[PDB]
């Protein structure tokens, strides 16, 4: 990691390297990049705090690899969770 | 008004340090002041100057306690406690509080305050160890503070009488005692026709 | 492992961003530029210096992140300002 | 020479002629704060005159523009000076603008007299032979060094002062090619302020406990830097600690037993009032063995607790809590153990002092505590004013913390120890993984220009902690040269950089003669030479300040220097 | 073995009797005072255990359960000797512990810690009815009436199995009538939110204290615990039991009072701080700035904040007519505008409140619930965000997606201050006493600042009411306060912000939350002011003018306004107008109260009306 | 006033103007050897470490003079300091 | 009560701190010129010690 992590362009090595078998679409991939690897969460003397994860809006047309890069971002995560439409209510998402 | 509120009727304790610091004390000199019949002098105006121009280093002497603990500030002088700081003594008086009930022991009327002063200005000068000494003084704090709140039962119209009570110990009280039999008093002359 | 750190010489182009996004956000159906659209720009720069595995946000970080957060709201515009929107912007479009 | 050590009862028996009365006051002492040896000292001198009751006025100065000033308004009746931790190295007749002929009285006879008396306790060299020989008001006090190492500059200096052509040629470069090697010497402390003060406290015969762990807390803050001479006088003050100790032993505790004891004092961080894990993990010379910045360092420091037989869990108890068997035991485990490392050297006797109940405390626990308290304790003119007041307010920290009374002053200063030493870490490791070190052939240079509370590095003493760890760091490295090191740090505020000059150090086991800190001679030459802004103020002459703007066109003279 | 325990009892009386630093004795002076004002215990610090003889502090570690209990009576024995005249009674005396060795975390605690001495943290939430243990069981034989007594102490013995001296094979019955006995009460710690574990539930254990340590804390509350990590038998796996603490010292963190009638707790040394602090001609500009100093402008939000953590005062008419003190207040509007960091902010502040969104709430577990319990089968009530928040503040974020069904819940508990209930044969009126801070969104989302204002709001009147300060926080995109905002954001995040704020509280243009929160709990217990007769002659001649003004509003937009002006805000005025002379602990309320109050009001919910 | 005006009544302003000159008229007479507006705690204390609390320059008091630097330290009898430690010049004591 | 007032008592004594308080300064004119110290300090302190008593007992009535 630390070899590779000093490559003349790693980031657009690693971001190529999201869903590698999906075309194109390199501002999605981008975007799936910064939000599986996130920013830093920040405290500020204890009184105020600062949301350090990065969230994502895929909106388009359909037949588009939106929901491949999903279940692609389903694999490569370290905790993850799939949720879909109708099948998610509000209280198994949050809790219950 | 010309004098402060919380001494309008009572002392200070730095006022009852005062006032035992004012009697006197043994002690061994470390200068000799006294001249040869083969220099600056004292010349004191509320006490004995007989006493100080007169030292030999070591031959005890007696002066007053506010110039002990100013010669004992400098490497000048040692104090001896007065007889009653030992713990033979001390322990016979332990015993008689616990025997008699009824009374307070014959302990001399400073003796808190002095066990205070010399255990801090003068802490090597004890023959018996400081910290047996400090263990005794406060079983006779203790004891004494016991008799102290058996007495307070009787408070009265007429008048009590406290035989040996030490004078820091009448005034950490006096604010209370006088107080409460003051208002005895006043609800009982207000009964009589 | 890697928390990435800001050492504070970005003020003027994450302002001049900022004040930019806001002032053309005046369009009514617009997306909804807001604080916490400034504070995504210092979230997406700290993912970046983790891409690189770095303990330090790089001004080239700061310019990746400028430029994604101003190309995914310049997509969002309609086609009839994406071109005033694409001219406006080209010194941060282009900035990588 | 000018007062030898055997003759310090002279100079302190001319003070109470000259200033003993209970009329005035007419004794002042200036002390440099920012140095502990000064500060353990003038406790020392402060206890000695309260008992001769005589009247005083002790003034912390920060540096040479403040000696100036207050100099400048001492009041005509104060006729004893006492120049405590400063003043030896530069020339006081010229700097305080002295011309003796305005302070002379009595004049009659082969004889003089002066209306005051300017006394310098300084442990730095080299001497300034104006001060030393050149001057009648100025008298410093001496270790021995004058009389062992200066006596052909002695006769250089005379024959070049009487000499107000062959035979003169052949002799004036001679005697000013004398001088000219004594200066073109570097900087080095040589003993401590304090052992000369308990010096004269034994000619005078006022030495006692109270004063004894004085010296040894003054003594005490050199090890770190100037190890080569608490080595030195270390030998003196076990001598004095068995003189001065009472003759009961398997003695029962009480309240009112001190116990100053030689035993044990293991070469670790804070070890009594922190855990025995961090005691390892914030200590410079570890750090230095084991490279325990980087992670494969920390791993080596488990590594070590697991084979020592440690639970991770006990290591981190805090010491009290720290299982009894474990507080015994321990002196066996490591020297069982720490051979292994090589961390051998932790193994060190040291003074302990323990009042009471209330638990012991090493030397070198309490001069961290006394340290951290000058430390952290609470328009440029103004921006550098209203801090200097602060290093001179803390001074006053650290001397309350000194008074047995005062152990919560001391509670506070052991907590801002152990905030200190973690972020001269955190700040230590920042610079040894982003390889801020750069080597310049000459020297090594690090510019630290941006961090986490980089703001606590504009104290002198702060960038001198971050120095002894960056030092230590190198010197046990085994492939290393020994180079002089340049540490710089930005303020943010007033746009300055502070920078310090450092000297290397051997590896803190072998056993040589000393090396000399020649930055306080390339930095004024170089100062002398450019038109640059800089301050060149501060009693550590090895620090400087200078403008952010400026400070690339310093350094590109610093290399060219043949002073180094 | 009773060799062995009188040895180390002898051992703690001479550590009562000469454990001294300076002059003082503290320990026996300790135990005089406490026996004086008759709460017989000793609160030991550890750290003088083991700077006395490290030995005693090694054989009470290794083994407390079976050591605790004699160092009780060695406090019991020099409790006689100091108090009573010998030779002319007390029970038996509480040992209790402060120490500062390292917090385990909660989850933490395993196997290796049974019978340990265990210092942790939680936020206690639960606290049980008291219960009597016996600490002296009087005894007699069924059959051949002898009669004895069993001395009890409470760790890790139960009734002899013979006659002591056929009599039989369990002979004993207790004569309650000369036993005595002890409280006990159970809590339920759960660890703290940010020592859980990434997601997992926050984990839980119960404990139980004894004696003057029963009633020390209520439900909400973070304590830190020293105790006896240890197990009970419970009939509730096999060879398995379940873990438990025997809480040897509770210490609340930040003098949160406890269960607590508004008594004296306070001392001079921050008493005179808080007086001094009054007094200040610049007070509220320092408390304004103190409300969350990381979030720049909504300088009128800080300064209702402010007003809210005081409330105005609560009044008792000769009519039986109960007037509420507190003030409650909503921020409406666009999104990204700080409304829920200033509600995550007063969580903090305030020395009682909780944190909830409506989204995640009912109506029973906002007010109160009625549970069944499994033993007893019978109902019994449960206090929910209401009742918990009680005498503080209730932050409701998300209020404008909370249920029609469950918002109306509120409606009682934010005027007459009651929870009422009449539910599976419980009825009562619980007293539930807060402020309600809110946080919403208008429907569309954003203000769309050109509909009809009426359009915008979902509320209705009545709850709309029921708010004192209605903020309707526009965004607005000036480019001017966008780059002050921009700027100030950045100097968060790159760590520039936390050394102002540390440099501002040395200023003194700033206080931290552990003194805001102690000087709001002081104000609340020295000040209720009433409004000068002269105060009265401006709110009135103010208050008419603000209905015209609404009548005239009305006339123009053809309809009753959505924000209302009623007489509950003329009431609004009034208890701002207090809260405002709470702050500087002034006994009245003057003409420069009444000035600001208007304003206040005018900057809130009358600009909210006006739109 | 013997070593707020808004507040009183214009006679209560008067009055005590009226009294301090009462206050210095019996100080100045006989008995003026002994300070009448001095300290009631007892002198237990003859030389005294004392902090200057302030910075006030150069200043005169009739026994003597002192420099009052910022955070320096004196050793000094206590009765001639007594009075600049109740104008609060100066800390200790 | 007020007690009546010690006249002839109050008379000597401020007689003796004036004598005394001129013979402190006398002797301070020697020590421009053994030369020990102590006397003068305790001639000094025990008018501190007796002004004091004299000015709380005139404050007191
Ligand atoms: N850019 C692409 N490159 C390669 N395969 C693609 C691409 N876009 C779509 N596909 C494939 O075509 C299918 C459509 O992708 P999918 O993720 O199901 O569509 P989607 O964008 O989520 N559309 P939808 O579900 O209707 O909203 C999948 O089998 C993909 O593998
Ligand atoms: N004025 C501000 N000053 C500082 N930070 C701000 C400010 N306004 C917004 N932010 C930051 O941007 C984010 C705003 O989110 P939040 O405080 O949850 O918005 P909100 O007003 O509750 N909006 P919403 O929940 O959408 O209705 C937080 O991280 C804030 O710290
Ligand atoms: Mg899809
Ligand atoms: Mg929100
Ligand atoms: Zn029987």
């Amino acid at each position: 990691f630390r070899k590779i992590s000093r490559d003349r362009g790693i980031i657009d090595k690693i971001i190529s390297s999201m869903a590698p078998s999906i075309y194109g679409h390199r501002d999605i991939k981008t975007a799936v990049a910064c939000s599986l690897f996130g920013g830093v969460p920040k405290n500020v003397n204890g009184k105020h705090s600062i949301r350090g994860d990065i969230n994502v809006l895929l909106l388009g047309d359909p037949g588009t690899a939106k929901s491949q890069i999903l279940k692609y971002v389903e694999k490569t995560a370290h905790r993850a969770v799939f949720a879909t439409g109708q099948g998610a209510s509000a209280v198994g998402l949050t809790a219950s | 008004m010309s004098l402060p509120a919380h001494l309008q009727q009572t002392f200070s304790p730095e006022e009852i340090q005062f006032i035992v610091e004012n009697e006197p004390i043994k002690i061994f000199p470390r200068i000799t002041t006294r001249q040869k019949i083969r220099h600056t002098r004292w010349q004191l105006i509320t006490t004995d100057d007989k006493a100080l121009n007169n030292m030999v280093a070591m031959r005890s002497t007696e002066v007053v306690l506010w110039i002990a603990l100013l010669l004992k500030q400098q490497s000048k002088c040692s104090i001896v406690a007065p007889q009653w700081l030992t713990t033979k003594e001390l322990d016979r008086k332990i015993q008689y509080e616990k025997t008699h009930p009824d009374r307070f022991s014959e302990l001399p009327w400073n003796w808190l305050v002095l066990a205070r002063i010399l255990f801090n200005k003068a802490k090597d000068d004890f023959h018996d160890p400081i910290h047996e000494l400090r263990g005794k003084i406060q079983d006779l704090r203790e004891i004494r503070q016991i008799k102290v709140l058996k007495g307070l039962k009787y408070l009265n119209e007429s008048h009590l009488q406290l035989d040996n009570l030490s004078l820091l110990e009448i005034n950490e009280l006096r604010p209370f005692i006088t107080e409460i039999m003051d208002k005895l008093r006043e609800i009982h002359t207000a009964s009589l026709t | 492992k890697i928390y990435p750190k800001l050492h504070q010489m970005d003020m003027d182009k994450v302002s001049r961003v900022y004040a930019d996004l806001r002032r053309e956000s005046i369009s009514t159906g617009s997306f909804p530029i807001t604080v916490r659209h400034l504070e995504s720009i210092l979230r997406i720069a700290e993912s970046f210096a983790k891409m690189r595995l770095s303990e330090f946000v790089s001004s080239y970080d700061l310019d990746r992140a400028i430029k994604v957060v101003v190309d995914s709201f310049v997509d969002a515009q309609k086609v009839s300002v994406r071109r005033q929107l694409r001219r406006s912007f080209a010194i941060y479009t282009l900035g990588h | 020479m000018y007062y030898g050590i055997s003759q310090f009862s002279e100079a302190y028996n001319k003070i109470l002629r000259n200033s003993s009365s209970h009329s005035s006051c007419q004794l002042v002492i200036f002390v440099s704060c920012l140095n502990i040896d000064a500060l353990c000292a003038t406790k020392m001198l402060s206890l000695l005159f309260k008992k001769q009751l005589v009247q005083s006025q002790i003034v912390p100065i920060f540096g040479y523009s403040e000696l100036r000033r207050h100099y400048s308004q001492l009041d005509d009746n104060i006729n004893s000076l006492l120049l405590v931790g400063f003043g030896g190295v530069i020339d006081l007749e010229a700097f305080l603008e002295i011309d003796p002929q305005e302070y002379v009285i009595d004049t009659d006879s082969g004889e003089q007299s002066f209306r005051r008396d300017i006394y310098v306790l300084d442990a730095h060299r080299p001497w300034n032979l104006d001060n030393i020989f050149g001057s009648q008001i100025i008298q410093c006090f001496d270790d021995g060094t004058v009389d062992d190492t200066l006596g052909e500059q002695k006769e250089a200096y005379y024959k070049l002062l009487e000499l107000d052509r062959k035979q003169r040629k052949k002799q004036i470069h001679e005697y000013e090619g004398v001088l000219e090697e004594y200066y073109s010497q570097g900087t080095t402390v040589v003993n401590s302020i304090s052992a000369q003060i308990y010096s004269l406290l034994s000619a005078i015969g006022e030495t006692n406990l109270s004063n004894l762990w004085l010296n040894i807390l003054g003594t005490t803050s050199l090890d770190i830097a100037y190890a080569q001479v608490y080595n030195r006088l270390y030998p003196l003050l076990q001598d004095e600690v068995k003189r001065l100790t009472p003759s009961s032993r398997n003695s029962v505790k009480t309240p009112d037993t001190l116990t100053l004891n030689i035993q044990p004092d293991y070469y670790l961080f804070l070890l009594r009032h922190s855990s025995l894990y961090d005691s390892f993990y914030y200590s410079n010379y570890v750090n230095a063995k084991l490279s325990l910045w980087n992670e494969n360092g920390k791993k080596r420091l488990h590594k070590m607790f697991a084979r020592m037989g440690i639970p991770l869990s006990t290591a981190q108890e805090t010491w009290l809590y720290m299982d009894h068997s474990i507080k015994r035991e321990l002196g066996i485990i490591f020297d069982k153990n720490l051979d292994r490392y090589g961390l051998q050297d932790i193994i060190r006797d040291g003074f302990v002092r323990t009042l009471g109940y209330r638990g012991s405390i090493s030397a070198s626990e309490f001069v961290e505590a006394l340290t951290a308290l000058l430390e952290v304790g609470n328009n440029s003119a103004q921006k550098l004013t209203n801090l200097r007041k602060r290093w001179v307010s803390n001074f006053w920290l650290s001397w309350d913390a000194l008074d047995d009374r005062k152990v919560e002053l001391l509670n506070r200063g052991i907590q801002l120890a152990q905030d200190l030493q973690r972020a001269i870490f955190n700040t230590g490791v920042a610079i040894l993984e982003k390889k801020l070190i750069k080597h310049l052939r000459i020297y090594r240079l690090c510019v630290l220009q941006d961090g986490p509370d980089l703001d606590l590095y504009r104290n002198p003493l702060t960038l001198l902690r971050l120095g002894n760890w960056l030092i230590e760091c190198c010197a046990e490295s085994e492939d290393k040269q020994l180079l002089p090191m340049v540490l710089a740090s930005i303020d943010e505020n007033t746009d300055t950089y502070l920078v310090a000059g450092l000297t290397p150090r051997y590896p803190r086991g072998l056993d040589k003669k000393p090396i000399l800190n020649n930055f306080s001679m390339a930095f004024q030459q170089i100062t002398a030479e450019t038109d640059a802004k800089v301050r060149i103020d501060n009693f550590e002459s090895s620090i400087i300040e200078i403008r952010r703007e400026d400070l690339s066109p310093f350094l590109e003279k610093l290399t060219l220097s043949g002073l180094l | 073995n009773d060799d062995d325990n009188t040895e180390i009892i002898k051992s703690f009386k001479n550590f009562i009797l000469e454990f001294r630093l300076d002059s003082q004795f503290i320990y026996r002076d300790q135990l005089r005072n406490n026996i004086l004002v008759k709460n017989y215990s000793l609160t030991v610090n550890m750290e003088h255990l083991i700077g006395y003889n490290e030995d005693i502090y090694k054989k009470l570690s290794d083994e407390p359960s079976d050591i605790i209990p004699l160092f009780e009576t060695a406090i019991t024995q020099v409790a006689k000797r100091i108090s009573i005249l010998s030779r002319a009674s007390l029970p038996t005396f509480q040992l209790i512990l402060n120490s500062n060795a390292n917090q385990i975390p909660l989850r933490d605690l395993d196997s290796e810690h049974v019978s340990k001495i265990v210092r942790l943290s939680g936020i206690i939430i639960s606290t049980s009815v008291l219960s009597s243990r016996a600490t002296y069981l009087s005894i007699m034989c069924r059959n051949c009436r002898h009669t004895t007594s069993i001395t009890i102490n409470n760790f890790n013995v139960s009734l002899p199995r013979s006659c002591l001296s056929n009599c039989g094979p369990d002979p004993y019955i207790i004569i309650h009538e000369s036993s005595k006995f002890i409280d006990q009460q159970f809590l339920k710690l759960q660890e703290i939110p940010e020592l859980v574990p990434v997601g997992e539930m926050p984990r839980n254990l119960t404990m139980t204290c004894d004696r003057y340590l029963t009633n020390k804390v209520i439900p909400g509350t973070r304590v830190t615990i020293v105790g006896i990590y240890s197990i009970y038998n419970s009939k509730n796996g096999v060879a398995i039991r379940t873990p438990y603490i025997k809480i040897l010292g509770i210490q609340s963190d930040v003098e949160t009072s406890s269960i607590w009638n508004s008594v004296t707790m306070f001392t001079e040394e921050e008493e005179e701080e808080f007086l001094q602090l009054s007094r200040n001609p610049k007070l509220y500009e320092i408390l304004t700035n103190s409300i969350a100093p990381s979030i720049f402008g909504n300088e009128d939000i800080k300064k209702a904040i402010v007003c809210l953590l005081m409330g105005g005062s609560k009044k008792i008419l000769p009519d039986g007519m109960r007037l509420r003190g507190d003030i409650n207040v909503l921020l409406l509007g666009d999104p990204g505008t700080a409304k829920s960091q200033l509600l995550k902010f007063v969580e903090k502040v305030s020395p009682i409140a909780v944190y909830t969104s409506g989204k995640g709430s009912s109506a029973a577990g906002l007010t109160a619930s009625v549970q069944r319990d499994p033993m007893t089968r019978e109902f019994y009530l449960e206090g929910g965000a209401m009742v918990l928040a009680d005498g503080g503040v209730v932050c409701i974020d998300e209020f404008d997606k909370m249920r029609d069904e469950d918002r109306v819940a509120i409606h009682e508990a934010m005027e007459q201050q009651t929870i009422s209930i009449a539910k599976a044969g419980i009825t009562t009126v619980l007293n539930s006493r807060t402020s309600v801070l809110a946080a919403a969104n208008p429907i569309y989302g954003r203000y769309d600042d050109l509909k009809s204002p009426g359009d915008n709001i979902d509320f209705q009147t009545t709850i709309l009411s029921r708010f004192d300060m209605i903020f309707i926080v526009k965004d607005d995109h000036n480019e001017e306060r966008d780059i002050s905002i921009a700027n100030h954001v950045i100097n968060i995040h790159t760590g520039n912000a936390n050394a102002m704020q540390n440099q501002q509280e040395e200023n003194g243009s700033e206080i931290s939350i552990e003194k805001m929160k102690r000087y709001i709990t002081y104000c609340r217990l020295k000040c209720a002011p009433r409004l000068s007769p002269q105060a009265a002659e401006k709110l009135s001649s103010n208050f008419v003018t603000i209905r015209k003004q609404l009548l005239i509003n009305e006339l123009e937009s053809t309809e009753r306004s959505s924000i209302p002006i009623t007489i509950r805000q003329l009431e609004a005025i009034i208890r701002i107008t207090e809260s405002l002379a709470k702050l500087e602990l002034s006994p009245i309320a003057q003409e420069r109260h009444v000035d600001e109050a208007i304003r206040l009001f005018q900057a809130s919910t009358m600009d909210a009306a006006s739109q | 006033n013997g070593l707020d005006t808004n507040n009183l009544s214009h006679q209560e302003q008067e009055y005590l103007k009226e009294y301090c000159d009462l206050i210095t008229d019996l100080k100045s007479g006989d008995l003026v050897d002994i300070d009448l507006s001095g300290s009631l705690v007892p002198p237990s204390d003859v030389f005294i470490d004392v902090r200057v609390l302030k910075d006030a320059g150069e200043i005169q008091t009739e026994y003597g003079v002192f420099n009052l630097i910022k955070d320096s330290q004196f050793f000094v009898r206590q009765s001639d300091v007594e009075r600049l430690i109740q104008q609060g010049y100066l800390q200790k004591i | 009560e007020l007690l009546p007032y010690p006249h002839q008592l109050m008379k000597r004594l401020l007689n003796r701190i004036s004598m005394q308080s001129q013979l402190i300064e006398n002797i301070s004119m020697g020590f421009l010129d053994n030369e020990s110290k102590l006397p003068l300090l305790c001639m000094e302190t025990e008018l501190e010690r007796l002004k004091f008593v004299i000015r709380s007992y005139i404050r007191c009535r």
